[PDB]
């Protein structure tokens, strides 16, 4: 494990002489637009199976319960 | 240099204190999904400190263990914290575990350099699952006794030995004051070895490096480990400590069981006997296929299969942010382990017993469909040349 | 706006020029290859081994002449080998060999000193002499017509040598300003493997016994040690056989008889291997050298050719040797690829009763205990796993070696006199490559379980050595225990 | 291959389209992907690369560690100025694997192991 | 269960022994239509020798390059275009030869040796790399590098570096070049000029494929399909360099060596001869037979002590000659060392000093020297191939051996006043702040 070493040039501001929690709720619209399309279809995904899963399971259940009402 | 003292770090007293926690490089674009290793040992201290002050007022036998822990809830100042803080600590614990874990998987922090982390990684959660378990078991409540005795009964499944392997570690014929003293004796014990084996992790991975989401070679952009990820690290802590707080001053049984309230009757039994809500994958797991040794064989081999997940080739392509199938696949085994968790949850009734059996064949089916995508993708150049 | 193209920034460019390079070095020819195979077999050879026969001849005096006649040939070369060294000779006269052997071309009878060197360089041909542990060699290269000049020559400095006590000062005096880590190394691994044991002494001496040498020590070791029974007069080139016998007959005729013979001498005081190490360590030399040796096989040993092949298999590398990485011995491989010896070579060496079978290597300090590894490693996996190519490549490079050191008449004429004094008769070609055939990786096997499998090494150790593993870590490193 | 051709493949057109996106936010090439740490055949072949190479590798992966830091991707310009795919690693790696598997073959001795972790 | 060595081994198909007076064989030249000189010739032994010579060299070099030959030579059978360093030195050990490179001023050539049966593997592989090697750029690097410890660790040998400061001084033009790269030259050096050097340079005339061991027929049956699809590439002129003479003065006892320049070198056949003779005649030193009784020896060496080292040397190239004295002593006595070789240089000018005793000594010596050195197969492959590429044939060695007969007094003290006329060269290196002026040391001749 060694550092690799890269051309570059850095110029950085001290941290009290700029904004600090300002930066955070700004362009908001703009990030959660981009939070919303670029991960829909992992949201997808990740609730499909779970809400389609949760449905067929009340559906089965309610039919199996009003089957067995005599 | 070394003609005269420098800064204190840099001392023998405090050097490998200073290359391993402050002067350690990481990579500057870790995100917040990085702090959970230190979360977990944070979590894992708060266990330990909060099971050696409970151990004070405990008495491990079946006539004095619930009214010791009644009597911790009650005549105890800050007893009943210290057990609240014990239990949901150890919900948390396995929560942050399994974010740990699942981070891992996402961003494949175990493919070719992360091995043996990998698989320190494994042998923890074998030592956190056995460690739960017997605390689980501690307090004597009717569930806790339940759980214990089926279990156990998972033992009696090896078709030589299952047997005597059962009755050895029962202490007996049956789960009584020889099971609770053994397993208090190793509830004891393990958190040790589970923090020995922390180390070992912590060791193993700053053998090599720190993944970082990009799954890039991160070398040329690196950052001391101290001034900038102890902050983010404290972020994650307060935030942590705030969910702590609201899980045990507001809804502290919410995540527990009603029945480990009453006290273990061996001559009666439960309507429904379930383990604590982070077995339940595991034990859906057991109980897809319709057998004993069947179950068992299974839980080794999902054991297997996350050992040998790190030991798969041509995974080139490291983070899951650049594979679009594998991010397909992994969000599908989350919500797949989601639901079998929750089907762990429930009775053997035919939907649950169906699903139950899908859900462990896709869960599987990741683990091969990972080494087939890879191999495929190992192509990917020479196809998409421009 | 556009990506670039790809001839456009200096990254692209170069990363353009050499997947052109690539491109081109992928297609290879087939007409370059038909032929050419990088794995080695067998192959037989009896057509290409076709040698003149190699006449030998006992005179009743029990004086043996053997010649390799090639009239073709406008050179020759003629000598005598003695069973003679410095095994065969006390305590009390130790440099004795060496001094007779500085002694033997400065003065006799007639040809006086100056006048034979004067006779030799107008003759043109070149008389060297060199003495081993227990071998003698007086040998003089000289063209077609004046092979009976040469013989001539070496009969009078062999049976008429008178020393003056002046000259025997003079060299003294040289002997002494005479007296390479190479050599010293192995002169000290062999005093610590064959301690008490006449093979243990040096050739040189000591100062002492050197000194103590006057025209009297030096008669009565000729006299006792060339004997006609220990004296083979070998030819090489454009010789007569028989030319060679009647000239001999004519000339040899005041040589020494004695009843005592080499294996008689060998009876009575043995040759004993003894495991143990002998570390010089004074750090102020760059490199650290040390070899380390087992027991090793004699010359009339069926297992002679095997440890030949051994030695092979575990070959030599050098910094500026050619291959590289890239070579078939797996110990020449290790050491290339990590770096870490200055330069190896697996050394074999053969006595009338015993021999010296091993590894020397000149490495710097860091390395040492790398380079100790690998060597022990591939010494042990020399008997626990053997590969039938590696041993197929061995055979080959071992009869390659043994055919190309032939390449000329004086060599012809040393390897003649060395087979004779060591076995009774000449090898030929074809039954060596036979006998070379006849191993393969279970002969290897049985032979390194023989040799090598937990037994006691001799190791010699000169220079900063401080990293070097101890006797006990060799000596553990000899078997493996996975096995 | 047949499949993985995006021009007889509309999934592969359509994964390599995806991944196009994905690569041109962070401006690195397919190729830097690759860890030396990984194969140590990439770190044979990266040491075989030309330096210009090597460097200009590594600054695009400090670029695209600080823009993944700094939670934002390249401007639209340098996104379009942004060619991955563009190989520059593949030949070598081929090259470097094809000489270990004829090193295999022909008993020999591996160049580099992976250390034992 | 073998039996002991001292036994033979039970049943052999041993072949019949060679008649003791076998025929010797006369070389056998064919010119490949491209100009390529393939010849070959018979020998007894069972071992085989065959080498591939070029006119390539530091003369043949370029200002670009300085030091492409060196670097040909050390990165020679590498990996090529169509089989790698690892194939190549696999099938080197298969059939256990030894491969070597030799690069010189005037002519390189590389050498492969191995048994008699593996004719066609030898041609195959010498003629591959040869004619289409891969240059990499790593292994140029690494040859590159190692280049570089030879060069941090060449002092250990004074004597090349003397040669080299005389060859370097003493010439301005082509034979000018050093033989070893210098570390700017070095530095620049890299695989596409070794490629560019070698595509130039490596045409189809200037290759002889000499065999020492071989039948010729088999030879040319191997090498046809190999060498006949070459570029027929004219010979270019050959480069010219003119002599100045000069001095080397170099801080590091001390070595000091004077030479001169006789015209004519190899062509002028009975010239060279006279100038080997000349310098074994001359011999030195630093058993019998090893030049012991020559005339620097008995008059310099023994005689004055305190000199470590004191020889004569030469280098004869085509069309070009150099002789000179190379000594070695102690710093305190070495202008008194310079103006003793200087004495033996005039004197050896003058006639009349020669003993004709001394000079048929010389003579035999000379032949003997010849003779010997020529029963190596490796020295007969170089020599035919050498040979071939200075005169266009292999000349019998009766022709050297009438010259060498041939040679008398005053020839040889003819080519000595010839060596004197022409510009003296200087080179010393050690303790070099003692040593006369060049002018001074050029004024005694
Ligand atoms: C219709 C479709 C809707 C799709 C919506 C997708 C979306 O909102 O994704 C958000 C977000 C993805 O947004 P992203 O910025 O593209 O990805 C995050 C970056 O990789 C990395 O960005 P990051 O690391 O800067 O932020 C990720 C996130 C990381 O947040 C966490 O790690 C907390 C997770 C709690 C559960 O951090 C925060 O939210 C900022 C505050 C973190 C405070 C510290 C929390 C430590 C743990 C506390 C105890 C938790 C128990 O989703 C997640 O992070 C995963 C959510 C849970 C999945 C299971
Ligand atoms: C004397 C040596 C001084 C020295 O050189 O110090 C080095 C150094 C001082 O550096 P410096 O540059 O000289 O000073 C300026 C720095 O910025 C350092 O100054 P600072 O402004 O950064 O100070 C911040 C410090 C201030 O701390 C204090 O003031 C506390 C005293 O904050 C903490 O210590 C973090 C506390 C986090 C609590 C997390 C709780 C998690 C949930 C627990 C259960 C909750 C249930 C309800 O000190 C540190 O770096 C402090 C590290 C603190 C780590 C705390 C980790 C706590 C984990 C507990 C787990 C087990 C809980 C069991 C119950
Ligand atoms: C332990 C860590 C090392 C494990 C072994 C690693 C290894 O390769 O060893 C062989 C290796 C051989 O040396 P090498 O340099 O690798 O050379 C390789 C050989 O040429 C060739 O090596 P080799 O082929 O001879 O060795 C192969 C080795 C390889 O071993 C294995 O593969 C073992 C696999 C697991 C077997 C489990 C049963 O297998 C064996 O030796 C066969 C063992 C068979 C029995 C296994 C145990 C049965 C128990 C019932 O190292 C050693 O033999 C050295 C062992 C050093 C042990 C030191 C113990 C110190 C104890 C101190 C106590 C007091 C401390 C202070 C107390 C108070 C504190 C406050
Ligand atoms: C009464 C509240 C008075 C607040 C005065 C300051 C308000 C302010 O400016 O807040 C902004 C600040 C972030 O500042 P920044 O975004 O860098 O700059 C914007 C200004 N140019 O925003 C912040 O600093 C808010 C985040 C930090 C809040 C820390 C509160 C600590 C309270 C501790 C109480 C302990 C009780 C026991
Ligand atoms: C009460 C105790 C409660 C429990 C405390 C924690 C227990 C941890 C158990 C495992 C500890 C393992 C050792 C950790 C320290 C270590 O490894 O120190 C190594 C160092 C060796 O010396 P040094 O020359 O500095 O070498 C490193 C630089 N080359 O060593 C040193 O320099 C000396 C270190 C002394 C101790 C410092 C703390
Ligand atoms: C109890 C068990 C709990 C298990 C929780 C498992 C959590 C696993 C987290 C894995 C990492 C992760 O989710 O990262 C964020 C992921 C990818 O984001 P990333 O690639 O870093 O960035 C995109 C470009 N900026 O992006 C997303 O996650 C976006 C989709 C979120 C869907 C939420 C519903
Ligand atoms: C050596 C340190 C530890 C000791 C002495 C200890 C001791 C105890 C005791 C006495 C109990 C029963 C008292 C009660 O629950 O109110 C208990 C419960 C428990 N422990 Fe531990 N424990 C330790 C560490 C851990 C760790 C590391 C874990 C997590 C892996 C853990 C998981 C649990 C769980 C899940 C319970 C059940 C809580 C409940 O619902 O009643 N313990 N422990
Ligand atoms: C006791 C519970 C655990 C603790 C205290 C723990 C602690 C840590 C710590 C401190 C790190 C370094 C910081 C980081 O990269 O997040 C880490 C990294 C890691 N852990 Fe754990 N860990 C635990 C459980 C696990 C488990 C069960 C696995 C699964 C095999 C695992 C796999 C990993 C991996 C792969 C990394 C590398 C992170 C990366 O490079 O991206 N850990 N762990």
């Amino acid at each position: 494990k060694q550092i690799v070493p890269v051309k570059s040039v850095i110029y950085a501001l001290s941290p009290f002489q700029q904004k600090v929690m300002t930066g955070l709720w700004k362009d908001l619209p703009t990030k959660i637009h981009h939070k919303v399309s670029e991960n829909w279809i992992s949201a997808t995904l990740l609730l499909g199976p779970l809400v389609g899963t949760y449905a067929y399971v009340q559906n089965y259940l309610e039919k199996e319960k009003l089957h067995h009402r005599y | 240099i070394r003609n005269q003292r420098f800064s204190l770090l840099k001392e023998p007293i405090s050097s490998t204190l200073n290359q391993h926690l402050i002067d350690y490089p990481t990579p500057s674009n870790l995100s917040y999904w990085w702090g959970f290793g230190s979360l977990a040992g944070i979590c894992l201290v708060i266990q330990i400190v909060t099971g050696v002050f409970l151990a004070m007022h405990y008495t491990p036998h079946v006539d004095l263990a619930f009214n010791s822990v009644e009597h911790v809830m009650r005549d105890v100042e800050g007893g009943w914290l210290l057990r609240y803080m014990h239990a949901n600590g150890a919900s948390m614990f396995f929560i942050v575990v399994y974010l740990h874990i699942f981070r891992g998987l996402y961003y494949a922090s175990y493919s070719s350099p992360r091995e043996f982390v990998w698989c320190l990684g494994v042998v923890i959660f074998l030592l956190m699952i056995v460690t739960a378990f017997t605390g689980y078991v501690l307090p004597w409540g009717q569930m806790s006794f339940w759980g214990a005795t089926v279990i156990t009964s998972l033992a009696s499944a090896i078709p030589v030995v299952g047997d005597t392997i059962v009755t050895w570690l029962w202490g007996g014929f049956s789960v009584d004051n020889a099971t609770l003293n053994r397993f208090f004796s190793l509830h004891y014990l393990l958190p040790f070895l589970l923090v020995g084996a922390s180390l070992l992790h912590l060791a193993a991975l700053h053998q090599y490096g720190s993944n970082n989401p990009l799954g890039v070679h991160s070398e040329m952009d690196q950052i001391s480990f101290y001034p900038y990820f102890y902050v983010k690290d404290l972020v994650g802590w307060v935030a942590f400590a705030i969910f702590f707080s609201i899980w045990i001053f507001y809804a502290p049984n919410v995540l527990g069981h009603p029945d480990n309230y009453i006290p273990a009757n061996p001559m009666s039994t439960p309507p429904h006997i379930v383990p604590e809500w982070y077995f339940l994958p595991i034990y859906a797991i057991l109980r897809s296929i319709p057998d004993k040794s069947g179950g068992v064989a299974a839980i080794a081999l999902v054991f297997i299969c996350l050992l040998a997940l790190p030991f798969f080739k041509s995974m080139y392509v490291r983070s899951s942010s650049f594979r679009p199938i594998y991010q397909g696949i992994f969000w599908l085994l989350l919500a797949d382990c989601l639901l079998l968790g929750w089907i762990g949850c429930q009775p053997v009734e035919a939907p649950f017993v169906t699903i139950g059996q899908i859900s462990s064949f896709v869960f599987f089916l990741f683990f091969a469909i990972t080494p087939i995508l890879g191999r495929v993708g190992r192509g990917i150049p020479n196809s998409y040349t421009t | 706006p556009a990506p670039p193209p790809p001839t456009a920034m200096i990254y692209d460019r170069a990363a353009e020029a050499i997947k052109s390079k690539l491109r081109q070095l992928e297609n290879p020819d087939p007409r370059f290859l038909k032929h050419g195979n990088p794995r080695p077999a067998l192959s037989d050879h009896t057509r290409i081994l076709a040698a003149p026969e190699t006449r030998v001849t006992t005179l009743p005096n029990g004086l043996r002449v053997a010649t390799e006649s090639s009239l073709a040939a406008r050179t020759a070369t003629v000598g005598v080998w003695i069973d003679a060294g410095s095994r065969f000779e006390t305590e009390e006269t130790n440099g004795t060999a060496h001094f007779l052997e500085h002694m033997i071309f400065k003065g006799t009878e007639r040809r006086n000193a100056r006048e034979l060197e004067e006779e030799i360089e107008n003759m043109g041909g070149h008389l060297n002499a060199y003495t081993s542990r227990e071998q003698t060699t007086y040998y003089a290269k000289v063209t077609d017509s004046d092979v009976p000049q040469a013989l001539d020559i070496l009969a009078d400095i062999l049976q008429n040598s008178r020393f003056e006590e002046n000259r025997i000062s003079r060299e003294r005096d040289v002997i002494l300003r005479e007296m390479q880590t190479e050599e010293v190394i192995f002169d000290h691994l062999h005093a610590t493997a064959f301690q008490y044991t006449p093979l243990g002494r040096t050739i040189l001496g000591p100062a002492q016994n050197i000194k103590t040498i006057t025209k009297a020590h030096l008669q009565s070791y000729i006299q006792t040690h060339y004997t006609a029974p220990r004296m083979v007069i070998a030819a090489s080139g454009a010789v007569k056989h028989e030319d060679i016998v009647e000239q001999v007959k004519k000339l040899f005729t005041k040589l020494s008889t004695d009843a005592t013979t080499t294996a008689q001498l060998v009876a009575k005081e043995p040759a004993i291997f003894t495991g143990s190490e002998v570390r010089m360590l004074d750090d102020d030399i760059p490199l650290a050298q040390f070899a380390v040796a087992f027991e090793g096989a004699s010359w009339k040993d069926p297992d002679s050719i095997a440890l030949m092949v051994m030695q092979a298999m575990l070959g030599s590398w050098n910094k500026t040797a050619g291959g590289g990485k890239h070579m078939g011995s797996e110990l020449a491989q290790r050491v290339g690829i990590n770096e870490v010896a200055e330069s190896i070579m697996a050394f074999n060496t053969n006595y009338k009763d015993t021999g010296l079978f091993g590894v020397y290597a000149v490495a710097k300090p860091d390395c040492l205990d790398d380079l100790s590894y690998a060597i022990m490693q591939e010494t042990t996996k020399l008997v626990y796993r053997v590969s039938e190519d590696d041993v197929t490549r061995a055979c080959n490079q071992l009869k390659s070696s043994l055919l190309l050191h032939i390449d000329g008449t004086s060599p012809v004429a040393e390897d003649i006199g060395r087979q004779l004094l060591t076995y009774g008769r000449r090898i030929p070609f074809a039954e060596l490559f036979a006998r070379i055939d006849a191993v393969d990786a279970s002969t290897i096997k049985r032979v390194a379980n023989r040799f090598i499998y937990d037994k006691d090494v001799a190791i010699a150790a000169m220079g900063p050595i401080q990293r070097l593993p101890d006797y006990n870590w060799f000596r553990r490193r000899t078997y493996w225990n996975r096995y | 291959q047949s499949f993985l051709d995006p021009k007889k493949n509309w999934l592969a057109a359509q994964h390599m389209k995806s991944l196009v996106k994905r690569l041109s936010k962070y401006g690195l090439r397919y190729d830097d992907l690759y860890d030396p740490y990984y194969d140590l055949d990439v770190k044979e072949a990266l040491n075989r690369l030309p330096k210009e190479v090597v460097d200009a590798r590594h600054a695009r992966l400090k670029r695209a560690i600080d823009l993944s830091m700094k939670h934002e991707y390249l401007p639209e310009d340098l996104q379009a100025m942004q060619t991955p795919f563009r190989g520059y690693l593949q030949d070598m790696l081929a090259l470097v694997k094809r000489e270990r598997a004829e090193r295999e073959a022909l008993g020999g001795l591996p160049l580099y192991q992976r250390s034992i972790p | 269960s073998l039996p002991s060595l001292d036994i033979p081994l039970g049943g052999v198909v041993l072949p019949d022994p060679l008649p003791d007076s076998v025929e010797q064989s006369k070389t056998k030249i064919t010119t490949l239509s491209n100009g390529l000189k393939i010849a070959s010739e018979t020998s007894p032994n069972p071992a085989a020798s065959i080498g591939l010579y070029l006119d390539c060299g530091s003369i043949y070099e370029t200002p670009f390059s300085s030091g492409a030959s060196h670097l040909l030579e050390r990165m020679a059978f590498k990996s090529t275009t169509n089989r790698s360093h690892f194939r190549i030195v696999r099938e080197v050990e298969a059939i256990g030869g030894n491969i070597g490179a030799s690069a010189s001023r005037e002519q390189m050539g590389y050498t492969f040796d191995a048994l008699k049966t593996y004719v066609p593997q030898m041609v195959e592989l010498l003629v591959d790399c040869v004619r289409n090697p891969a240059f990499l750029d790593w292994e140029v690097n690494e040859e590159l590098r190692k280049v570089k410890a030879e060069l941090g660790e060449l002092s250990n040998n004074p004597q090349g570096l003397l040669l080299e400061a005389i060859h370097s001084a003493g010439y301005s033009g082509a034979l000018a070049y050093p033989l070893l790269a210098p570390e700017a030259a070095l530095n620049r050096l890299d695989g596409p000029s070794l490629e560019e050097f070698v595509a130039e340079n490596y045409t189809a005339p200037r290759m002889v494929l000499a065999a020492a061991g071989v039948e010729h027929e088999e030879l040319v049956s191997i090498a046809e399909p190999l060498l006949s699809d070459l570029p027929n590439v004219p010979r270019p002129d050959e480069p010219k360099s003119v002599y100045v003479g000069g001095d080397f003065r170099r801080h590091g006892g001390t070595h000091v060596a004077l030479a001169f320049e006789v015209p004519g070198g190899w062509h002028k056949e009975k010239d060279a001869i006279v100038l080997t003779v000349l310098q074994m005649l001359m011999g030195g030193g630093g058993g019998p037979g090893k030049g012991m009784h020559s005339r620097l020896y008995l008059r310099v060496l023994n005689e004055y002590q305190q000199i470590q080292s004191f020889s004569a040397f030469n280098s004869i190239f085509n069309n070009t000659g150099l002789f000179g004295i190379y000594a070695s002593t102690s710093p305190d006595f070495a202008p008194k060392a310079v103006d003793i070789a200087a004495k033996e240089l005039i004197a050896i000018a003058s006639p009349g000093q020669v003993t004709q005793v001394q000079l048929d000594r010389a003579k035999k010596s000379t032949k003997s020297a010849v003779l010997m050195n020529l029963e190596s197969r490796m020295i007969a492959s170089e020599d035919i191939g050498r040979q071939i590429l200075t005169y266009g044939e292999r000349k019998p060695l009766e022709q050297f051996l009438k010259a060498v007969d041939e040679i008398t007094l005053n020839d040889i003290t003819k080519i000595s006043q010839k060596i004197i006329s022409s510009p003296l060269t200087m080179a010393s290196y050690g303790d070099v702040l003692s040593v006369p002026s060049y002018e001074s040391v050029n004024r005694k001749f």
